[PDB]
DNA sequence: CTATCCCCTTAAGGGGATAGGGA
DNA sequence: TCCCTATCCCCTTAAGGGGATAG
């Protein structure tokens, strides 16, 4: 796929994803654990956004992520 | 000597005994290389060095029976060196719980891949009476139990590195084999994700034959394979003395936290949940972290596998000094002050308040308590009506008559 | 690749891509612009950890991410 | 009229200019899925709605030139219905910085694909001249330039949706093409990554022909591609009118930060940074953000362009009123009291002041201000052993005067 | 449907001390 | 007897979630 360097073109990348897919905010934040909010602020300044959140996030997105060499 | 330890004929790495009664691991370069490359333990993750940590003395650990007396049956049988775990690994290694296979590093001696001795029904009755008074095998567990492979419609004994295909449990409770056979059935029943069981009658003795979940033919069908696995004291690296949470061990918010890592987490998240409702129905105080694994999958990656040990307190009331209000989940759901834990004095409203602090979707558990409120009934007809001819009417009348007891908490509310 | 799903399976790996290249704490903290003692946190509680912090280690071990589906 | 956005003849959306005079761009459903898909600009993430925040005007007004004089310039020559971005990009929309293509919604127009016409000794010291007092084309930046393509041993102009290979700029400063020639060779010289210009002579004009790194020759050599890329303003969707850091525009933090993530983030922030002290050298104070660019890759990754519009403000001194204590970088660097910028003023101390805040491995600014040390005074040579034979002696004179002055501030201490 | 907003109580990365870790 | 790295101290700052709602 396509690859990502910085929390910026990951968030980018995420929602997409969901826009993708029909899902909003809230339904995915229910699923996992965590409030609307935080779906929202991870979206516009995932900079200083958590790990565990960003996991949570990928698991309500049915995602994976893996490592790679940048070439 | 060093044990070579293997996963399904897969040089993993060595497990080493040092002079000062040190356990160690070191991975071997192949294998962290490897395509099927995964941690033996999740508490033991891929590396270079030498692992030092209790990890993996009590990783290996974990792989023998609970019981220390047990264990000098086996220093007896099998003539070990100690009851070290180490040198009692270094004799019955072969079928391990999970996938590993430890041969001592002087023993490529490879083991028939594919062997077996089909059994009589004396033979069987022989090893099944046994367990009370080549088959170099590792069960862990509670009570005494051991393992077999069904093929075709024989039971037959394994030689060599040979899988087996079920473990069969022994009477040890006066019906254990019974109770679990009974709890299993509704578990199914009621969608929970359990293995099938059977029971097998030898003569006079009556034992228990479950499915391994942990056990799968190759597409061929000419090679038994072993899923690689650990339970939840192996996974935080625990020694099986704290398997209890009343004891150290993890509980509900530990497991659920963890879940979040699964491959299936959404799902298993919920499962897990679900089973923690069951075990209250049908009174099972047995939910120790011993007796929740997951697979360990290609990567590091795991899933919650299938529910198995599953016994009901229930049959064991009123005669004896046993109560209801004495039965206790062995993890605890969160209540008004502190924790509650009594199954009798457990209602949905603490299910609801320990989702509300692990922040499991309320409407989940909403779901999860309704799902059971309009089930049990059917459920309980169901498989009452599979019970064989020969099954013990209070074993089912006692387990039967606590659930809708319980069960009626539910429905009042759902 | 092999498919990750939390911080902890995610740090192992990590971890294990920095040994296997002879790299130590210190000499990445300094290339990205961080402290050893954060490399070591995220090693051993990637929890917790930000996601600039993640993608700044994920630079210095010439690596990349990747989303993907669960299956 | 809506305009369809093109890049390198792949529909990538279209920009829409409502009544109440809103801008708004939605991408194609087709490129959201494509192999090719990136955003248009990083200011402009890909998503499925019609975009409607001022990045959207910002980024398509970043396209056309900054004095809005020259834009009149336009809105003359090829009749524009307004001087709004919209309206004038709907005539010289077709080559464009980056590689955005914009042809009206009505316009599809197969324009051709690959089109030229050789001009003479005569035609090019018309058009040459001409900007002073099919043709399809726009440049962005501080000073009046166009653009050619140079093919086999002619200068010719495109023809449709042809690319351009050169963007030729004509002298405004008395001798901005020989200043800027003199810079780039040296950049180059002392490694810093730029792009080779030559130097045109048509008749009396004289003017600059630098190679465009956004262009580049298919495999077959069948079709020239544009490769799309912005600048910085546009990358975090600023307006031109901020392209200085005195005005509102990135610095040094920001463009750092933000390098981190780069593709070769790692390189990128040292090249930056040591830029930063090339500009110093040459006394350069034309680093504003549109003077940086960074590549758009498959996915939306980035890496930094190798740099341009590279100037010396030397050649401006003692005579007229400058004096070089009256340059000052356009970023700023950490200083004792607040931040300095004074270039005479400004020592190693201040780089290695800035690249103590911003985490920059001191080291490496240790490293990049030696490099320089002891290279500038081969560099000057090599380079001014190259100079052809009509290059003005003032212009080298004077900049290899003050970058000496100025390497001595760093010999002294490398 | 997102996005701030008042409030929080377990505390990021990191300032650069700092002390066993292992080979 | 030594590099490596799991910790460990003190201040700026403060994940985010927790929950009311504002374009």
């Amino acid at each position: 796929f396509q690859k990502i360097y910085s929390p910026t073109q990951l968030a980018n990348a995420m929602k997409l994803v969901r826009q993708q897919n029909g899902w909003t905010q809230s339904e995915l934040a229910k699923k996992i654990g965590i409030k609307q909010a935080t779906i929202s602020n991870f979206e516009n300044n995932p900079d200083n956004t958590t790990l565990t959140t960003f996991f949570k996030i990928l698991q309500s997105l049915e995602l994976s992520m893996t490592l790679c060499d940048t070439k | 000597p060093k044990l070579v330890t293997w996963m399904n004929n897969q040089r993993v790495g060595e497990l080493t005994k040092l002079a000062n009664g040190a356990h160690t691991f070191k991975y071997a370069p192949e294998w962290l290389a490897s395509r099927y490359a995964r941690p033996l333990s999740l508490s033991l993750p891929l590396q270079r060095g030498n692992i030092t940590s209790d990890a993996v003395f009590n990783f290996f650990d974990n792989l023998l029976p609970d019981s220390p007396i047990v264990r000098d049956r086996i220093v007896k049988r099998y003539h070990a060196k100690s009851r070290q775990p180490f040198d009692l690994l270094s004799e019955i290694g072969r079928d391990s719980v999970g996938a590993v296979t430890l041969i001592p590093e002087d023993e490529t001696v490879t083991h028939p891949i594919m062997a077996w001795e089909k059994l009589t029904e004396a033979r069987l009755e022989e090893v099944l009476t046994a367990y009370k008074a080549d088959f170099r095998i590792s069960v862990a567990g509670a009570q005494e139990k051991t393992a077999l492979l069904r093929i075709g419609n024989d039971w037959c004994i394994p030689k060599g590195i040979t899988p087996t295909t079920h473990i069969i449990k022994l009477p040890i409770l006066s019906q254990s084999v019974d109770n679990e056979y009974y709890c299993l059935l509704l578990a199914k029943e009621l969608g929970l994700n359990v293995p099938d069981a059977e029971i097998i009658k030898a003569g006079n003795v009556r034992a228990l034959a479950v499915e391994r979940f942990d056990r799968r033919w190759n597409a061929e069908r000419t090679v038994l394979l072993r899923l690689p696995q650990e339970d939840m004291c192996q996974t935080f690296g625990l020694p099986s003395s704290v398997k209890y949470e009343s004891d150290g061990g993890p509980g509900i918010a530990r497991i659920m936290a963890f879940l979040m890592g699964s491959s299936e987490a959404l799902k298993d998240r919920y499962d897990f949940m679900k089973f923690q409702v069951f075990q209250w129905l049908i009174g099972a105080t047995q939910g120790h972290a011993k007796n929740f694994s997951v697979f360990i999958q290609a990567g590091g990656s795991y899933r919650l596998t299938p529910f198995y040990d599953i016994i009901s307190a229930f049959p064991v009331l009123g005669g004896t000094g046993i109560h209801i209000s004495d039965l206790k989940l062995a993890m605890g759901l969160n209540a008004s002050k502190g924790k509650k834990t009594a199954i009798d004095k457990i209602y949905p409203r603490h299910f609801l308040a320990t989702a509300k602090v692990l922040r499991f979707p309320e409407v989940q558990m909403h779901e999860i308590l309704s799902d059971f409120a309009r089930m049990i009934p059917a459920a309980l007809d169901n498989v009452k009506t599979s019970l064989p001819t020969d099954f013990p009417e209070n074993v089912v009348t006692a387990v039967e008559s606590n659930v809708l007891r319980l069960h009626g908490r539910l429905s009042r509310e759902y």
